[PDB]
């Protein structure tokens, strides 16, 4: 059916890199969308993303609708990229990485020119997480894409849904989740102030994360700390006289602990993303557990000093028993342990309230976003 | 002018590029392979990585290329890029651990009558079976397959230069380690149809002395310490708290090197001798010191009328001092002297021991040089 | 000679090489896979990526490819090399990290009649479930889907091959070990569009994990810091004149703990572990940590442990007596009768949370090591 | 128009001239190539393996006879731009730095003169394997040798004829160029029958080495030793400290190790000498040793580590009794030896001390001779 | 129609790309460049790298893309495939860390006289000083010259076009901030040669840089450190009776900071500074260890505290009496009076190099916040 003739009658004038454009007024309808499928790595301290995204391209170009010989034949063929035209795709705000897998492959022709086609891509890209999307209220992913080479006058991007998901394919092992994925289909129009439209394509995706692993490695630790310097507040009123250097062990160990800790997470946020709130109630009470810590030894470092001729002698030794009395007297006035004890309720409250303002904080700030 | 244009045309006219200079299936081309080393660069002894530099010495003959009076008898040698023969697309059954640099599409050297030199110089990723049997002195030997990754002996015979050439031909002077020798045999399993691979031994022996030397003074320095916590009861028995002070360093010390060990090998691990003893050495000065700590503790304590008064005075005082003169019986010093030398027998014979090993270790496992 | 030159231009000519071997509207392009991995090179169970050897073979028939005495009976069987040949885009579904490595530009084998096999020695790059369930005692079944990419079972069809095991060519330096691995065949036709989709093979790696070396260092300071803290019971009991001494190693230990965490949470960031493994720890650790602040605040718990020449005599013998009273009282604030409770108290506790931790430990090593 | 179409047409660089084949004036002696190197910059330096990354200015010379022009070509412009793959491009190998093909030092555009001599000289980001030797660490600190050269061509196909490392050497370096000499050479060898190929001979001689890690290294040290110096002082200005002096030996000691761990990391990085390292971990030990001293030295003594007369003398029994105790300790106290101690610690101090700075100069005299 | 495949033949057939619109021996190629930076991705101070993008705004005219009504008639601008350009190899002279990306394969903008332009959105690798004093209060101006590779200006000449800031659209999420932006032409001839070199633009960076953070934990262990300290200094006074107690601090103090100099080196070499900052902290902090050399070396400073019946009853009480001024001897020594000089000595003194520090610090920021 002319099949052989029909090939070689259109690749005579079969032109590249032209469009299929009717005309030049009204530009060529193109259709885009897609599917996450990886979402490799995230890296929100700098605000950057690698996915395998589902380019699904489609268009519209009769300039091959075939007769019996290749329509009829069946409406379906595969014909080589370099064969039709192409949609040079890139996320405006966030495709930092050239596309990889994404163009070069096999696209679709039916019988009518109905043109689909869809590359697997694995990309970097820069979404928000601008100093927020560590929250519990989470900043909204915008990721526009479009083609980079032609704008709207002669090409125009299509979509559909823009309320339905980025957890279509959101990955199980990410140390966050996804709650909602909006999408428009828009005009080219930015701050830049650059005209001529090419329309692009507008990807949401508020996002959750935060499911803590090293929460209670961070609260058994501090209830084990709060209790080991509860131990240096309570326990010298049981604790023997050899104590308050006893104490005093624990003040080097308990903060060699510390910044030790201070060295641990703070790796953690740098070589991921950061945020300061969560980072306040911590080195705050962190430093009101120091504070009152190294208060309790200017607390057991406050007091003055606990930090015939027969009886002519007898007179006199009578004498070095209440002299010396006198002397274990000062000890007395000195040691009357009113500050002390009374220092491990100080803590105590003090203890249950700056848990109190922290954990009945922390209760809001997953109650106020949650 | 002698047919000049004429041969040179025709054989550009006949000439087949992508053709086998051999006459069906047969004897085949006998291609010389031999590779004179430059120098290597990285061993992984951990993984059995091997990154290394020589150069790809091919000859074989093209009784195709034979010219005539200009270019055979007028300039007998002349230089033209490869390109042009079947170029051994060679992988190496263990090493070939990644492509070449300065392998192939190198310019080659061909002669009058067809003979075909080629001299490249190349970066080649491999991994040989320096296994985790790279450390010990009697070390071992590997298996370097070299040979093509798509033809099968069928079309070509490959053969070799010496087999004692040596690999210290171009060892690495940058090399921690060393070398006895390289053999050099030619394979054809069966599993295969395809005669293929030939198998180059590496005799490796790799003596790095460095820091095995200060660790020597730890064993033996803590031992200072040690023998010190063992010699400290009966040189200052108030060692008895002072002496947890020791453990507790000697511990954490001991447990830092436990930090340094295990990311050390992290990149050049072998056999545990060294550290299958030290590890028991370890546990010993570990124990030692921890039931000489139990040797600490097992102490419970440790860890007329005018006259009348005299009496009751003179009772007084010998009454509680042959109490604590109790305590005396109690911690007299018979165990410190006793272990102190049982402390003799462990520390020195464990000592001598592993001192032995060792001492087998480098002397005893060293002429398996082949 | 027999037509020679006629024979070899003439399939030159009226071949495209593009044109895939489609037979009339039916059983699409018969082709099937058929993965032999040779071996693994690396894999990284955190990042559940591997890096494997695959020998494709691939196979399919183009009728086009049959022949008579003048190709066939030129001789039987040959080599014809790629390029002229339609490739199947194959792709791991869920998986897919990597390009295939030496697929490209390799050689196939055509018969007499026709039938055709493409299998280049691959290597490429993975992407399989591990899931934070794969280094478990009781394993993951890494599912790995294969199959044709961009074409559907009415152009093209991807078939299996065989039944054949993953440890039959597993990897002895692999950190895991292998129990069974099983591959059928599925369509998948989607309730999205009532057409008949690709064809694909699922992998199921169903491997268990943990090199014992791990398994020995960290079970023996538990037992080590238990002697310590059961010296920490028995020290106290039988001695209570260093529990500042012990004070030491309480800081010395938890801290020896607290490094220890860095160490495992790393290799816990190193490979993936069910989380549930994790809790074992927990507890245990954390119950170093109850019992400490218990047995030491308790250790602390004790209030300040942790005729007239005769009268003379007797406002004399009055003052040591009821000082004599004072010394009773502070030691009838330290007893021995319950420290030796505390410890059978909780020694028993220890036998119980530790053979408690022995308890899931045995009973999924009882299902594990089935 | 002045036969320029026919011209470059007679030229038709890809199709008249043979690239594939070099003008040398066929089988003689060779085409006179000469190569120019000018380092543009040197980014990393690893003395332990012997590895260095650097830039360089590839400056190209050889005569393409066939590149001769004429009127619509020559005089038309005396000067024009063609691509490598229509210039005869020497194959210019990094003799012994080249164990890391060269880039964008490849096929880039090339100066066309007029009377076919040639000019191509683009950008060379480079690694190489450099002389370092256990000796580029020694005050001298070596001299890195370095080739250049086309590589494909011999004595009969190719001549190549012959400016400082410090020219563009980089100063974000850890080290220090002294000098670097250039001479070019051609050599045959023992199993080739046949000289060949000329070359680019360059050797950089250098130096390195920080005037920083001497700052805070040696800084702890006579810091640290001040405190093992005053350990002896200390146990005169108060021994009683025992316990507590003993802390300090845990706490010098913790110091002490891990500073040393530091150092081999560092080192690693590093091929350090056998020399310098033992200066250093010979006299921290110096006071390890004494720490250990400290310890026998600090705790080392065994003990300092009728009937009313009746009565009464039981007391001035039980008196000068316990009054012997009391004695038998100061008997081992050992006082008169106090100042010795802490003098034979000042004479050591200052034998070893001075022995290290002494040898310092011992070695710093001759490499200033 | 119109000429339609007369005119797009001709323009191929005599129409060339690798030539230069050479306009007589004159000033050259008419090159006008600028930068339109837009985003920053990523930088680091340390390496002085910048990755980020700005459309190259080339500008130049080729007579030879004149037109009559055959193409300027058919559509006034017409924009032209980027391939009949001849590309400058433009580069950054102490930059250019990295190839441009994106620019390949562009859209170029033609006129109907034959104006271009083709603004690329072009990211890429940078490499330019920021050195020890890139992020100090005082700022360091980044030099960075831009202009044509490998050609002289006999060939082709550049020259900005207009004025615009780096903050016009700089990283609001950059570990710096900006004051200033300027850039002005020039062209290089050397003394070397007597010929007119390539032109250039030269950029110059001028912002402060320096979080906060660092700048947090280095004071608070400062002011924490000088409390212990303070406390060093108090405790002889309110509690001397722990001056070992102090020594503990001090090993504890010392290895803290010891530590925190570790922390510098790590943070300060794996992000950058001018050392002369360091050099406060280093006499400073030298200066607690100076003092505490002093102060407790002080603080330990001092020797020791760091008838007849009538008869005995003298030999009695002289017993006593010895005893008794001797005791006052060692309290001769424990005068409690210079303990007070040297807190408020060093108080002041610390309050004084303490505003010392404070000093310069201050001084130096009365110079930044300007």
């Amino acid at each position: 059916n002319e099949e052989g003739r029909l090939i070689e009658k259109l690749l005579g004038d079969y032109d590249k890199r032209i469009k299929p454009a009717k005309t030049l007024d009204h530009v060529i309808d193109v259709t885009l969308k897609l599917t996450l499928t990886n979402l490799i790595s995230l890296n929100e301290k700098e605000e950057a993303l690698t996915t395998n995204v589902w380019i699904e391209i489609q268009w519209n170009d009769y300039r091959l609708s075939w007769n019996t010989s290749e329509y009829e034949g069946i409406d379906l063929v595969r014909i080589p990229s370099e064969l039709l035209w192409l949609p040079d795709v890139v996320l405006e705000n966030n495709v930092d990485g050239q596309f990889e897998v994404a163009y070069y492959a096999n696209v679709l022709v039916y019988n009518d020119g109905s043109m689909y086609w869809l590359p697997p891509a694995i990309y970097r890209s820069t979404c928000p997480i601008a100093v927020t999307y560590f929250p519990f209220d989470w900043q909204n992913c915008s990721l526009v894409f479009r083609s980079q080479t032609y704008n709207a006058h002669e090409v125009n991007l299509q979509l559909s849904a823009e309320e339905g998901i980025d957890p279509e394919d959101f990955t199980e092992n990410g140390e966050w989740t996804i709650r909602h994925r909006p999408a428009k289909k828009n005009y080219n129009w930015q701050l830049t102030k650059d005209d001529i439209d090419f329309q692009e394509i507008i990807f949401f995706l508020i996002i959750q994360r935060k499911p803590l692993f090293y929460i209670i490695n961070i609260i058994a630790p501090c209830v084990l700390i709060s209790s080991l310097v509860v131990l240096v507040y309570f326990l010298p009123a049981q604790a023997g006289g050899q104590k308050c250097t006893l104490s005093i062990s624990v003040l080097l160990a308990q903060t060699i602990f510390l910044f030790l800790i201070a060295q641990k997470v703070p790796e953690t946020s740098l070589n991921v993303p950061l945020i300061g709130k969560y980072l306040i109630f911590v080195m705050f009470v962190s430093l009101v557990i120091v504070t009152n810590c190294v208060i309790v030894l200017n607390v057991s470092l406050r007091t003055p000093n606990t930090h015939s001729c027969v009886e002519a002698c007898n007179f006199i030794a009578k004498s070095t028993k209440e002299q010396n009395d006198s002397g274990s007297e000062n000890e007395n006035w000195v040691l009357i342990g009113k500050v002390i004890d009374k220092a491990c309720f100080w803590i105590a409250l003090l203890l249950f309230s700056l848990g109190t303002l922290a954990i009945f904080l922390t209760g809001h700030l997953n109650q106020v976003p949650e | 002018s002698v047919m000049e244009d004429t041969l040179l045309s025709v054989l550009f006219e006949n000439y087949n590029p992508k053709v086998r200079p051999s006459q069906t299936v047969g004897d085949k081309v006998t291609v010389r392979v031999g590779l004179t080393l430059t120098s290597l660069l990285i061993l992984n002894e951990k993984n059995e990585e091997m990154t290394t530099s020589v150069f790809l010495n091919l000859a074989w003959t093209d009784y195709r290329l034979q010219w005539d009076p200009a270019a055979y008898e007028g300039i007998k040698d002349l230089s033209i890029p490869s390109d042009d023969v079947w170029q051994p697309d060679i992988v190496l059954m263990n090493n070939n651990d990644g492509s070449f640099e300065i392998t192939l599409h190198v310019n080659v050297l061909v002669q009058h009558t067809g003979a075909v030199s080629w001299h490249p110089s190349a970066i080649y990723r491999s991994s040989c079976t320096i296994k985790v049997m790279y450390f010990p002195f009697d070390w071992q030997n590997c298996t370097m397959v070299f040979k093509s990754y798509t033809y099968d002996t069928s079309e070509v015979i490959l053969q070799h230069a010496l087999d004692a050439m040596i690999n210290q031909d171009a060892f690495t002077e940058n090399g921690q380690w060393s070398i006895e020798h390289k053999p050099s045999r030619k394979n054809w399993r069966s599993d295969d149809p395809s005669y293929e691979d030939v198998t180059f031994y590496l005799i490796i022996q790799r003596k790095p002395l460095f820091y095995i030397v200060y660790t020597i003074v730890p064993c033996i320095l803590i031992s200072i310490l040690a023998i010190l916590v063992f010699y400290l009861p009966p040189d200052a028995g108030e060692k008895m708290s002072l002496s947890i002070s020791a453990l507790l360093a000697l511990t954490v010390f001991l447990l830092l090197l436990a930090d340094k060990v295990p990311e050390t090998s992290l990149s050049v691990p072998i056999i545990i001798s060294y550290l299958m003893f030290i590890m028991i050495l370890v546990a010993f000065s570990v124990i030692l010191s921890v039931v000489v700590l139990n040797l600490h503790h097992r102490s419970p304590n440790t860890h007329e009328a005018v006259e009348a008064i005299k009496y009751i005075a003179e009772q007084l005082e010998s009454a509680s001092e042959f109490d604590d003169l109790k305590k005396d019986w109690q911690y007299v010093a018979m165990v410190a002297d006793r272990l102190f030398l049982y402390i003799f027998i462990t520390m020195c014979s464990i000592g001598t021991f592993s001192i032995f090993l060792d001492a087998s270790h480098n002397v005893p496992p060293d002429n398996p040089f082949a | 000679s027999e037509h020679e030159t006629r024979l070899v231009a003439n399939l030159l000519e009226n071949y495209n090489k593009v044109i895939r071997p489609v037979e009339h509207h039916t059983h699409f392009v018969d082709i099937t896979v058929g993965l032999q991995l040779i071996q693994l090179i690396n894999v990284d169970e955190v990042n559940q990526i591997v890096e494997t050897n695959v020998r494709l073979r691939q196979q399919w028939i183009d009728v086009r490819l049959r022949w008579n005495p003048a190709d066939y009976g030129g001789i039987k069987k040959i080599r014809l090399p790629s390029d002229d040949v339609w490739l199947p885009d194959l792709v791991l579904y869920n998986n897919a990290d990597g390009d295939f490595a030496i697929v490209h530009m390799t050689k196939l084998l055509l018969d007499y009649t026709g039938k055709i096999m493409w299998t280049p020695p691959a290597i490429f790059k993975s992407y399989c479930e591990i899931i934070v369930t794969h280094f478990p005692f009781d394993q993951q079944n890494c599912t790995m889907k294969l199959g044709i990419w961009t074409y559907d079972g009415t152009k093209v069809s991807i078939s299996p091959e065989s039944d054949r095991p993953d440890l039959s060519t597993f990897m002895e330096s692999g950190e895991w070990v292998m129990k069974d691995y099983r591959g059928w065949k599925h369509w998948v036709y989607y309730t999205c569009c009532p057409d008949t989709p690709y064809l694909d093979i699922t992998y199921h790696f169903i491997m268990q994990r943990i090199p014992l070396y791990f398994v020995v260092n960290v079970i023996i300071p538990c037992l080590l810091f238990s002697f310590l803290t059961v010296l920490v019971f028995y020290l106290p009991t039988d001695s209570g004149e260093k529990m500042t001494l012990s004070i030491s190693v309480l800081l010395s230990l938890t801290v020896f703990l607290l490094v220890i965490v860095e160490l495992i949470p790393s290799t816990s960031s190193a490979v993936p572990l069910i989380g549930k493994y994790m809790l074992f720890t927990m507890i245990f650790v954390i119950s170093s940590i109850i019992v400490t602040v218990v047995v030491i605040n308790t250790h602390h718990r004790s209030p300040s442990t942790h005729s007239a020449i005769e009268g003379v005599k007797y406002i004399a013998e009055h003052m040591k007596s009821d000082e004599e009273s004072s010394n009773a009282a502070e030691e009838w604030k330290y007893v021995a009768m319950v420290i030796d409770h505390i410890l059978l108290c909780v020694f028993m506790l220890i036998c119980i949370i530790g053979t408690v931790s022995v308890f899931a430990g045995r009973l999924i090593e009882l299902s594990q090591e089935g | 128009v002045n036969e320029e179409e026919r011209l470059i047409n007679d030229l038709l660089i890809v199709n008249k001239y043979n690239k594939h084949v070099r003008p040398v004036k066929h089988n003689n002696e060779v085409v006179n190539i000469a190569l120019s190197l000018t380092l543009s910059n040197l980014i990393s330096l690893k003395e332990t393996d012997e590895t260095l990354t650097t830039n360089v200015w590839m400056d190209h010379a050889w005569y393409d006879h066939r590149l001769t022009w004429n009127a619509s070509e020559y005089s038309d412009i005396s000067i024009l731009r063609l691509r490598p793959e229509l210039i005869w491009i020497p194959d210019i190998v990094l003799q012994n730095n080249n164990d890391g093909q060269y880039n964008v030092a490849y096929f880039c555009n090339v100066l066309v003169r007029p009377n076919g001599y040639v000019t191509w000289l683009p950008p060379a980001i480079f690694r190489s394997s450099c002389p370092i030797n256990v000796l580029y660490f020694p005050f001298d600190w070596q001299n890195c040798s370095l080739k250049f050269t086309a590589l494909n061509y011999n004595a009969n196909e190719i001549s190549m004829d012959l400016i400082i490392d410090p020219e563009a050497f980089t100063e974000n370096g850890e080290w220090e160029i002294i000098h670097k000499p250039a001479k070019k050479n051609i050599y045959g060898d023992k199993f080739p029958n046949g000289t060949n190929y000329q070359d680019v001979t360059f050797y950089l001689i250098i130096r390195r080495k920080p005037l920083f890690y001497v700052i805070n290294f040696i800084t702890p040290c006579v810091l640290i030793s001040f405190l093992a110096a005053l350990a002896f002082y200390l146990p005169a200005e108060s021994g009683e400290k025992m316990s507590t002096a003993i802390c300090v030996l845990l706490a010098q000691a913790v110091f002490l190790l891990l500073t040393s761990q530091r150092l081999p990391e560092t080192a690693l990085a590093v091929p350090l000498i056998g020399k310098y390292l033992m200066f250093i971990m010979s006299l921290v030990t110096g006071v390890v040793v004494n720490c250990g001293i400290v310890l026998n030295f600090h705790f080392r003594t065994p003990s300092t580590h009728s009937g009313i007369d009746s009565t009464n003398y039981i007391v001035k029994q039980i008196k000068e009794k316990n009054a012997y105790d009391e004695e038998v300790g100061n008997w081992n106290l050992v006082g008169q030896t106090i100042d010795r101690l802490s003098m034979f610690i000042i004479t050591p101090v200052m034998v070893l001390g001075t022995i290290f700075i002494f040898v310092m100069g011992n070695f710093n005299r001759p490499p200033a001779k």
